[PDB]
């Protein structure tokens, strides 16, 4: 809301009804870290979006669906369309760009609130989400589009994605606030979705090298609040899993991993 | 007249250290090679089974600390 | 197998493989004692003459200052690398300048501006304000 009434004032006011009805979806039952909560925001993020482009756009704002992401700097055909003159010309009046610009502007700022939201409000405690919460979160990044599944970032919309996969890090970052034994399973799978035949193909050194970092910095931030006697019972614990750790062809399970973090 | 390289060191300094690690006065010492290059080429006992037993897990990490995070606010 | 048995590192290697050139032809021109192939370098080095004087004052200490904080007296440059160097300075054409001279008949003869890291960036930087313009 703030944001948009700078850059786009024309949708303030839908805005501010919308924001309302987020007080009303989440009345009574606020556990947003629960399905019902969640999936209620996520459908009003996504209708205060697809109503902000029902009213911005003349026809439809819908991205290129052969740039397979959005129609920057495109024309208006008679096509009922607005396409990159490239593309469909291989297939073969600045109105709709600064539409175009208006519409990524509400989607990125929609996409700030969704990830500061699950950042504070569904990752914050002394205990994780529930299951369901966790498995659309993963489902989240990603998307098989129309033409071939694609990585995005963490968003409840599907018109902005990443061509070539970028395997983020972000739903790490926040699972790992927790202690790693409850949301192993999670992170595994999460590793098993991406090893997948979906982006990566071999030599996967680079995510390993990624869950390791995070991992790292998890560990490292649950170490930092130690005091000082807390910091030698952590020197102790860790003697004591050095002397007792001892040793899956060409792959790398999320234990392994996290002894690995653990040893470096 | 600095700040120039100060920018240009990410693709400086690797140049650098290859030009340090092929001279002849240490290009033989493993050491060298360790912290340079891959040890699996000069070491035979490194276990080879996996992804993880690779150099590149095991290479060096910068570790996070406000002065990092001030240069990367001031770039 | 890595502690079974030794050289150092050469960070002025950051000037260019041409710096690598005139310091091994100053390292072997010092160990034979007929130093002209170290006139050859120096005609081969394309940069100016002053970025050609601060290469040559960094191979000789690279080669020769170093050498003397040695605790090996085996290696200490003997008499006859110092007068060969000395007079190949004193006949140089791009160290005729008497500070730029004066430093470098210092470096062969360990009369410089006296930790390892901290002796090289200061004799780097006297090289740099020397024939820096």
């Amino acid at each position: 809301l703030l944001g948009t009434e700078s850059r786009v004032p024309e949708l303030q006011g839908l805005v501010t009804e919308h924001v309302f009805l987020l007080d009303k979806c989440l009345r009574e039952n606020s556990d947003v870290k629960t399905h019902g909560p969640f999936e209620a925001v996520m459908r009003t993020l996504c209708e205060c979006k697809e109503t902000a482009s029902k009213t911005l756009s003349r026809f439809g704002i819908q991205p290129c669906s052969i740039c397979l992401g959005d129609a920057k700097d495109p024309v208006c055909l008679p096509c009922d369309h607005v396409h990159c003159l490239r593309c469909l010309r291989a297939w073969f009046s600045q109105a709709h760009r600064e539409a175009i610009e208006k519409h990524a502007r509400f989607r990125q700022m929609c996409n700030s609130f969704f990830v500061d939201l699950v950042s504070t409000i569904c990752f914050k405690d002394n205990a994780p989400p529930e299951k369901e919460v966790i498995e659309s979160l993963l489902s989240l990044l990603f998307v098989q589009k129309g033409r071939c599944e694609h990585t995005k970032s963490l968003s409840p919309f599907n018109d902005v994605v990443d061509k070539t996969p970028v395997i983020r890090s972000v739903i790490l970052k926040l699972l790992l606030k927790y202690s790693f034994h409850d949301v192993k399973d999670y992170i595994q799978e999460y590793l098993t979705l991406l090893k997948k035949k979906a982006f990566i193909t071999e030599d996967k050194t680079e995510l390993y090298m990624l869950f390791i970092n995070c991992l790292e910095d998890s560990i490292l931030e649950k170490t930092s609040a130690y005091s000082r006697n807390d910091e030698l019972n952590h020197l102790e614990e860790e003697g004591r899993f050095l002397k007792a750790y001892s040793p899956p062809a060409n792959e790398a399970s999320v234990e392994y991993l996290q002894e690995v973090a653990r040893i470096r | 007249v600095i700040s120039p390289e100060l920018e240009h060191l990410d693709k400086t300094l690797p140049t650098m250290n290859n030009l340090i690690s092929q001279d002849k006065r240490i290009s033989s010492n493993p050491v060298a090679k360790i912290i340079y290059g891959d040890p699996v080429t000069f070491l035979p006992h490194l276990p080879r089974k996996s992804v993880v037993h690779c150099s590149k897990i095991w290479s060096c990490r910068k570790r996070i600390t406000v002065e990092y995070l001030q240069h990367i606010v001031e770039q | 197998d890595v502690v079974k048995q030794p050289g150092q590192m050469d960070r002025y290697l950051v000037y260019g493989d041409e710096y690598k050139a005139l310091r091994d032809a100053v390292a072997k021109a010092v160990l034979e004692c007929k130093p002209l192939g170290i006139k050859t370098a120096l005609k081969a080095c394309k940069t100016p003459q002053s970025q050609q004087s601060a290469y040559f004052l960094l191979t000789l200490f690279r080669e020769v200052a170093i050498l003397y904080r040695s605790h090996n007296a085996s290696l200490h440059p003997t008499p006859e690398q110092c007068e060969a160097v000395s007079k190949f300075i004193g006949e140089c054409k791009i160290l005729s300048p008497p500070d730029i001279s004066r430093f470098a008949t210092s470096l062969v003869d360990n009369s410089v501006p006296l930790d390892g890291t901290v002796t090289e960036m200061a004799i780097h930087a006297a090289a740099v304000l020397l024939c820096g313009q």
